[PDB]
Parts: structure tokens; sequence; C-alpha cells
RNA sequence: UUUUUUUUUUUUUUUU
RNA sequence: UUAAAGGAAUUGACGGAAGGGCACCACCAGGAGUGGAGCCUGCGGCUUAAUUUGACUCAACACGGGAAACCUCACCCGGCCCGGACACGGACAGGAUUGACAGAUUGAUAGCUCUUUCUCGAUUCCGUGGGUGGUGGUGCAUGGCCGUUCUUAGUUGGUGGAGCGAUUUGUCUGGUUAAUUCCGAUAACGAACGAGACUCUGGCAUGCUAACUAGUUACGCGACCCCCGAGCGGUAACUUCUUAGAGGGACAAGUGGCGUUCAGCCACCCGAGAUUGAGCAAUAACAGGUCUGUGAUGCCCUUAGAUGUCCGGGGCUGCACGCGCGCUACACUGACUGGCUCAGCGUGUGCCUACCCUACGCCGGCAGGCGCGGGUAACCCGUUGAACCCCAUUCGUGAUGGGGAUCGGGGAUUGCAAUUAUUCCCCAUGAACGAGGAAUUCCCAGUAAGUGCGGGUCAUAAGCUUGCGUUGAUUAAGUCCCUGCCCU
């Protein structure tokens, strides 16, 4: 049929943005040197911040987290909060 | 084995109050008919009937009554003098709101003008004791065009609960 | 249509033995309404009924789905038909106070 | 003859009224079969209150 | 030995407890209490309407089955005494030995 | 509205039967003065046919009551 | 501040 | 040419006329939305043999409790039977009445009809009067019932004044109230209905009623584990949590203040609660809906080739479309896999006339199939292990895994049979849809929305209904600006 819809409101986000698979080793010294050098870490921030997908970022920041490196404050079903110490 | 629950057997007996009652004035409609009485004995049915012409409810010999009851034992399956038929002169004649209606048919259907008939039992209900009394009579009269008739005694409450006594 | 000769002459019968008979309103198409008096439906217990009431013998009374009968002295006088039948015996209905 | 045959043993057939004889508006299972149309003109006689 | 109370107005019931208990506790008896069972409500909706006009109101009809539960343990020619009361015509008082 | 309903004549009253028959009907026969011939059939007895007669058909014969049609190749 | 406009035959009355 | 124009004065109504007042079917501050798309279920326009028909602003369009496969059907295409009661005349068959095997026939095993010729008894059948049947017409002739004007405070009668009379005062200047609710004034006085009062009920308690079909303590007895008399669940005394009856208390009863002497308003005290939600409703009307609810019915129409009737197929379900209420949605507050944990009203078979829920157990992927117990019921189904939600895993901002119509191949249940409608399950196709335009609807507190269950037609059968809950907001508490209503 013919679309013709009544309504107007654009004005969309970002053009359907790439986004990064699995990391690279620029990614992977990007990830080792200041993904614990912020002050404030979510796997959300980190996601956009360094166009990074949100499932390769819970894989990565668990691992510096594995480690004991990162120092988080909990976790819920929702959110998972992490701080560097040190 | 004939069991069913409360829940059925005085809905079962609530239905019987109405297939009683008003069959009743279709073949005693002849007086002022009432209503019925339907107590409690366990192995019997104790039924008795308020009506005007008690010798209307008698007959000659003790026909009309005792053959009314056994027209109650053919559908209703209480046989055997079970079922038991008694009479109420209604001697506070004018009390009833039936009745006071279904004279009033009666005086309708030969001539006797509806205005000398509504007047004529408003007369007689309030002679005899009540204190509220309204006639709505709204048919075909006087023309086609339907003209809506009242008539009105006494003091009538319209709202709250105790209308339903 | 039309019974046999001991299905007419026994609820002519019943009717004389009780005065009052019941029936039900309905005709014989969809469903087969009897009654426990007589082994047959309903057309037959019309067509009995249906001359019964011409002629003013046996009052009909009804009430709101089955049928019920009624008796006077005009329907015992205009009962010569069953009077004829066996002699002069009326049943315990007519008959006396005690 | 042919006076009967599609059954009706369940369905719209089987439920009727007890009052009128119809079977237009639904009609119920209560040790009571009534139409709504004839329920409520008789709720009074047989003790229906409304609250 | 049991006898269930079932009825309809209670103004009527809480008196047949009392008729019974009345005619009962001067005989040598060892007599239970009005135990009471919850009062149950058989709830109807009805359209009010034959047919479709106007706004869409709906009659709301109950009705009220009070029951109580009293208890009896004894010989029966007692039960056949108690058996001659008269009663309320809303009242159907059943009897379990 | 305006629903008057009248015939296109494709049927007729094809009629429900016209009883024909003969004067009476005879069936026996008076021979010696007095010996009974009796031409049509005996039925057997299934509570139907034990007095009543058959109906004569090419190869069927006709039972009043229940129908027990005696036939044979 | 507006806020303009919708055809036709169709309406009987005593008394207790 | 016309049977009316005119005059004052009164009751309405209307008023973009002036003063008071009220409403969330009005708004402001808000929400949820619908209107955009998909789907469902109604209405108008197409087509058909039929697409049965009522309702056409609020005051129709999830209404007929209308969720139909056949019924339900009043619609169409075809086929059986009479309910011609009743009585007259008449073949009355010198008693001969219908029914039927089978061939044939057709959707049919219709004895429909034809062939052939047995049963059967005076109820026959012929023709005239008739009645009788009609989901026929007509709700613009009706009864009842319904809503509406109309959820607001209004409404009259009697007597006495005023006026020739229509009519009027009472029914008011005021203050006040949700209110013609009250206090004063006053040619009025006495009254009434409606509002209240009443009732179900929300609410509260008692240590009144008192419970092996509802509890509870400990005494038993067993079982678990560190064992320490203690810690969680299974087999004599009280009704504290379940239950439902009598009786109690909410009245502004005290203080403050504003108040004609008042009526009353407003804060606070102790109190569960300072008014919860309703239910029943005023006189008078619409030519508002229903003749398709009726053994409520008037008048016209129809009745043997039937506008009676069953039976057999088909329609009401058709789609270039338009409108209505809804439902899941449009994603990360999220989607998925699992672990956790707790409801309230109510429902259930041999009935005044056609008829169930389900414990446990086995089989089967799932829907389901089999045997046994229990429930005509606080026993049992059921300490209804209700969902939303919550605790972790993946996804990661992607018309994607958000979204589930259409379409493919099957597997099951009910049924007289589910085709051109079922229902349930499985894989598979993965559709528009980016928070919805000018306009409008619903809502002040356990209220709105998000989320589940039970009841009504039910054999299968809920998106709608009507009740029950559970997480439980936002902004108000004011006006006459919009729409509308009330008093002068
Ligand atoms: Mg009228
Ligand atoms: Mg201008
Ligand atoms: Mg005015
Ligand atoms: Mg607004
Ligand atoms: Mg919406
Ligand atoms: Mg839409
Ligand atoms: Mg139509
Ligand atoms: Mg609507
Ligand atoms: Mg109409
Ligand atoms: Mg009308
Ligand atoms: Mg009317
Ligand atoms: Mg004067
Ligand atoms: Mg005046
Ligand atoms: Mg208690
Ligand atoms: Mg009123
Ligand atoms: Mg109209
Ligand atoms: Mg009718
Ligand atoms: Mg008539
Ligand atoms: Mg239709
Ligand atoms: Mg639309
Ligand atoms: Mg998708
Ligand atoms: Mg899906
Ligand atoms: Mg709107
Ligand atoms: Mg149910
Ligand atoms: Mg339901
Ligand atoms: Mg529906
Ligand atoms: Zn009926």
């Amino acid at each position: 049929g013919k679309a013709k819809k009544k309504k107007w409101s654009k004005g969309k986000v970002r053009d359907k943005l790439n986004n990064l698979v699995l990391f690279d080793k620029a990614t992977y010294d990007k990830l080792c040197k200041e993904v614990p050098n912020y002050k404030l870490i979510t796997p959300a921030v980190v996601s956009e911040r360094l166009k990074i997908r949100g499932s390769l970022a819970r894989a990565a920041l668990q691992e510096l987290l594995s480690k004991g490196l990162i120092k988080l404050v909990s976790k819920h079903r929702a959110q998972v909060i992490y701080t560097r110490n040190t | 084995a004939v069991q069913i629950s409360k829940k059925r057997k005085f809905v079962a007996d609530g239905i019987f109050k109405a297939e009683l009652n008003e069959f009743l004035t279709r073949e005693l409609a002849e007086d002022g008919y009432s209503g019925v009485e339907v107590r409690v004995t366990p192995t019997r049915t104790e039924i008795i009937i308020l009506a005007t012409r008690t010798q209307n409810v008698l007959g000659e010999k003790g026909r009309r009554i005792r053959e009314l009851t056994a027209v109650v034992q053919k559908r209703f399956g209480f046989p055997e003098g079970s079922v038991e038929l008694y009479a109420e002169k209604v001697a506070t004649r004018g009390l009833c709101a039936i009745a006071q209606a279904e004279s009033l048919r009666y005086k309708l259907l030969g001539g006797l003008a509806v205005r000398r008939a509504c007047y004529g039992v408003l007369r007689f209900i309030m002679e005899s004791g009540a204190k509220g009394c309204e006639v709505v009579v709204s048919g075909k009269l006087r023309g086609q065009r339907a003209k809506s008739m009242k008539f009105v005694d006494g003091l009538m409450i319209h709202s709250g609960d105790p209308v339903n006594y | 249509m039309l019974m046999p000769k001991k299905n007419r002459i026994a609820i002519y019968e019943l009717l004389f033995k009780e005065g009052v008979m019941v029936a039900k309103k309905d005709v014989h198409m969809p469903k087969h309404p009897e009654l426990a008096d007589k082994n047959v439906p309903n057309l037959h217990v019309m067509k009995a009924m249906q001359s019964l009431k011409s002629r003013g013998y046996v009052k009909e009374q009804f009430a709101w789905r089955h049928f019920y009968w009624y008796l006077t002295n005009e329907g015992i006088q205009y009962l010569r038909d069953y009077l004829h039948l066996p002699p002069e015996i009326v049943p315990a209905t007519l008959r006396r106070s005690r | 003859q042919l006076y009967w045959s599609h059954p009706r043993k369940f369905g719209q057939g089987s439920r009727s009224c007890r009052v009128c004889s119809n079977r237009h508006g639904l009609i119920r299972k209560y040790g009571l079969n009534m139409c709504r149309q004839c329920f409520r003109q008789y709720a009074k006689d047989i003790g229906f209150i409304k609250l | 030995i049991r006898i269930t109370l079932t009825s309809r107005n209670v103004k009527s019931l809480e008196k047949v407890c009392a008729d019974l208990i009345r005619g009962a506790k001067e005989k040598n008896l060892k007599v239970k209490g009005p135990v009471r069972m919850p009062t149950k409500t058989l709830r109807i909706t009805t359209r009010k309407t034959p047919c479709g006009e106007g706004s869409k109101t709906w009659d709301r009809f109950q009705m009220r089955i009070h029951k109580r539960l009293i208890d009896l343990h004894s010989p029966s020619e007692i039960v056949k005494q108690i058996t001659s009361i008269s009663i309320e015509p809303g009242v159907e008082v059943e009897v379990t030995i | 509205k305006r629903k008057k309903k009248s015939y296109t004549t494709p049927k007729k009253n094809k009629h429900k039967r016209k009883k024909v028959k003969l004067a009476v009907l005879k069936y026996y026969k008076v021979d010696e003065n007095g010996k009974i011939s009796r031409l049509r059939r005996e039925c057997p007895s299934d509570e139907c046919g034990a007095g009543v007669f058959m109906a004569s058909h090419f190869d069927r014969h006709y039972c009043g009551k229940c129908c027990l049609t005696y036939c044979f190749n």
C-alpha cells in the first residue's frame, strides 16, 4: 500500500553506526592501558566511548576484573559498576 | 439417591414459588386473588391461598379446591395428599394492592368507565387502612394516540431501601 | 395421526380417573415429549384435547410451559360421553365430603 | 416420515426457557433456565436482591 | 451425630438456634455451638435491557446462603421430640446420624 | 418492504393418492359346493401375517402390518 | 474580532 | 388578495444579557492514551440466490449479553408432514380411511411420485364457513422494561392573601450547605415527595457469641543436623490470625479563631475511622430502543404448491474501501535461560427436562490417551505453589534476538460433520511498525497505568464483558476560560 503517514517526527540518532565485534591489539592496548585508568567504568560507558560492542565490552572488562585489577562496587540484575583502585 | 446442594434446592423451591402462585391466579382470577403461603412440613406441602370469594374457593361440597390439589400432583411430583389447599378470607379486604388491581380489571370489562372505576377503588383503599396509593393506568383511552393517565391518594415514598416491604 | 383403540379409551380413562392431566408445549418435531402417565408423545395428547376444548368439556389452564386442566359441572353434564362407558360411578373427586 | 433429523443433543437447540420457550438470548444452568429478558421480571417473585 | 442449619434470613436462623437450645439444654445433653460456615453468594449480572439502546447498566443480583452447624450426640427419642417444632418457612433443617 | 409472492410454475399439485379401488374385492372360491380355495398365499407368522393376506407383485409378496416381503430369484 | 444558515401535511375533549 | 395581522400581561425556552453557583461525561498542572501500522470484532459503501434484520449526535458502531460450521434462521436454492379445531351438506365407499418391502426415482433408505396390491377402521375425505400457526408488518396504535432529558436539587398539592383571568405568594433579600441543607426575615401557615435518614458494604474492636469441614499453644511421637533444655516441617485450654451474628463507637463531642443572637467554616488534639464505594430513587415528558423475550396483545398480511413446518446445502465469514472500541507493539526501564517467592470474590455431575471440576499414577516432544479417588461441596480439586515482579546468564542500541499477521508441511481434542472459521501444539515464512498528523476521550489515591485469574454464553471458545486482585505514581485540590448544568 501507500504509507501516507500523517505524522511527522524525524531526527534519528546516528545512521546505524558500526561497532567492533571482536577486539584488536590496537584495542587491546587501548584496553590494558586506560580501561582501568579512568575513574568510573561501566561496560556501557566504554562501549560508546571507544566504539566497542557491549557483549565484547563485558567480555573484556570482566577479564581485567577476573585478575582482580578492577575494583567494582556491586553487581545486580541490570548494572555492574566499576572503579579503579589506586 | 436424591441430593442437590443448597445452591440448587433453594432456587428449585425459589421457582416453585413462582410456578405455584402465578398459575393459581390464572384459574382463580374470578374473585380478588391475593397469594399463597408455602410453609415447610417435611412429609407434606402446606399450601394456603388468600382470596376474596372463599365460596369461589370452596365449591359445591368440596369439589373445586381438592381438584386443584391434584393439578399439582401431576407435574410437581408431590403426590398423595402432601399438597394441601386451604384458604383465607381477606378480612382487611381493602389492603392488598393485588386484588385492588384485580377487581379493577373486571369493572372495566363490562362498561363502568375508567374514571368511575379508579376513583372507586381509591375510595375503597383509602377507607381501608392504607396511607400510600397511586394507581397508574396508561393505555389506549379516548383515541389512538395513547394518553397516559394517573390517580393518587395518601402519601408515597419513592426512594430509600424500605420500598420493598 | 390417530391413536390406536387402546390409547384413546385409556386416556379417556385416566382423565376420568384423576380429573386433571398435565402436558407441555413442545410439538413433536425437534423433541419427543411424552408423559410419565401415557406412553405416546404430544400430537396424540394435543389431538385429544383439541376436541375436548372445542365442545367445552375440560377447561384449560396454562403455566409458563406445562399445561394443566380443570373440570366443571358443565363438563360433567357434558361428559355423558364417558359416563356412558361404565354405569353411574363417579370417582372420589366430585362425590363427597366426609 | 421425516419429522426429526439434526440431533440437537447439545448446542443451541437444547437450552430452553422455563417461562416462555425461547432461545435467542443465552440460557444458564443455575437450577434455573432463563433468558434474562424474563429473568429480571421474575426475580422479584423468586427472591433475588440487588444490594 | 449432627444437625446442619441452612437458611436465608438470619433473624430466623439465630432464633432457630435459640429455639433449638431453649428446647435442648434443660435436658440431659452435651451440646455444641453454632459453627459459622461462610455465607455463600451466587451472583447474577444482567444486561437490564432486552435490546441494545442507551447506556450499558447492569443489574447485579445476589443470594446469601447462611449456614451454621450444631452437634448433638445422644439417644434419638429426644431427636424425635425436637422433631416436633414449628418452623419458619425459609428454613431447611437436615438431620445426620 | 413490498414482498408479494406467487408461483413461477415449475411444479403443480401432484396429488396424494386417490384411493382407486374396485366395487368390493373378492378373493375366495367355492368348489364342490363348499371347498375353500384360497388363491392369494398365506404368510409366515411373524405375529403380523397369521391372518393377513399378501399383495401380488411381479416377484414381491407384501405383508400388511410389518412388510415381511416374500421373495426369491 | 467571526459564531453565517436547515425545506413540510402534520395540536380532539364529556362526566358522578 | 388575506384569516388573520395587532394590543398589554403570564408561564417556558433561548440569550455572544447582567449577579450568584456547580461538574473531571468541562478545563487549567498532569498522566494514560487512541487517532500512525499490524490484527480482531461491530457499522455504512460494493457483490450475490442470500450477503437475515433492529439501533444512525451525546441519548447507535465488542449492542442484541450476537464468541453463530449444522441448529440458532426471520435469507436464498430444493424436499417431507398438518395443528381443515369445529360443524353443515356430500362420494360416507354396498365396511373398501392411511402405511409399506422392493424396482424406479432423486442430495436421500421422501412409499414425494409411478408401477404392483396387502394392512387399517367410521378420528374419516369432499366443498363452505371458520379457527389456528406466523423471529410477518408496525415500537408512528400498544403493556412491561430500558436508558435519557437528569446525577442535578429540584417538584407539587390544600387553605388564606394578590390578579377580571392566565397565573401567583409558600418556592425569599441575606448568611450558609454536596443540596428548596439550615438559621432569620416575610401574606402567608401547615404539610409532602426527592436530598438525607435506610441498606449491602469499605472501615475498627471486645478477653460477647466459638468452631474435629477454621485455628492455636504446649503435651506426645517420630525425622533431620551442630547437638545445648534450643532450631524448620509431618501423627489438655482458648477462639488472638479464617469464619459471622447480637450488641459498641464518629457526633465536629474539647480547645483556638472567623462568625446576625446564629447556620456554619478552618487548624490541632486523642481516636482504626472526622466521611468509603455503592445501591433504591423526585413530579413531568421523548411519538428515544425493543412486536426478534414472552402462553402480553390490537389491527392488516399469510395457511395445504404454506409469510406454519421440519429436513438437506449455502449465506450472515465476501472486499478498491471509510469509521468505531480494543489487543500486542514499536525496545535496553528491555528481549532470552533458569532460580526464587507470596492473592482475593467466585466455579464444579442422575435438576420441572438434557445435563462437571479434578486429586494421584502411567504413556506421549507438546496438545493430549488410559485406570483409580474425591467433590450435590470451609472436607476434596485448594495452606487455589496465580502472574506481574525478583536473583544470576546472554544479547548491546542492531527493523536486531525488538515485532508475530500472512504462508508451507504435519501432529491432537471436542462434534452430526469443522470445508469457504474451528480449538491446541510443533517446525518453518519473519510482514508494516523509528513514539504516531489537524482533533478528541478517561482519570485525585490503593485512584490511574503496567500484570494475572475466575464467572456469563461454552462441545470445542476470549482480544469483549463483569468481578477479583498485585507493583502501586504524576500533578491537583481551584476556576467559569473552553463544553455544559443549577438559582434569581
Ligand atoms: Mg406511552
Ligand atoms: Mg462583525
Ligand atoms: Mg429563565
Ligand atoms: Mg490538559
Ligand atoms: Mg490506547
Ligand atoms: Mg488505528
Ligand atoms: Mg443486514
Ligand atoms: Mg459503542
Ligand atoms: Mg423501531
Ligand atoms: Mg417508541
Ligand atoms: Mg413503548
Ligand atoms: Mg381583586
Ligand atoms: Mg411567581
Ligand atoms: Mg475469631
Ligand atoms: Mg424523581
Ligand atoms: Mg423512534
Ligand atoms: Mg409470539
Ligand atoms: Mg386480536
Ligand atoms: Mg448480520
Ligand atoms: Mg478506523
Ligand atoms: Mg524484528
Ligand atoms: Mg513471537
Ligand atoms: Mg477522545
Ligand atoms: Mg465459568
Ligand atoms: Mg468468563
Ligand atoms: Mg461479543
Ligand atoms: Zn421462554
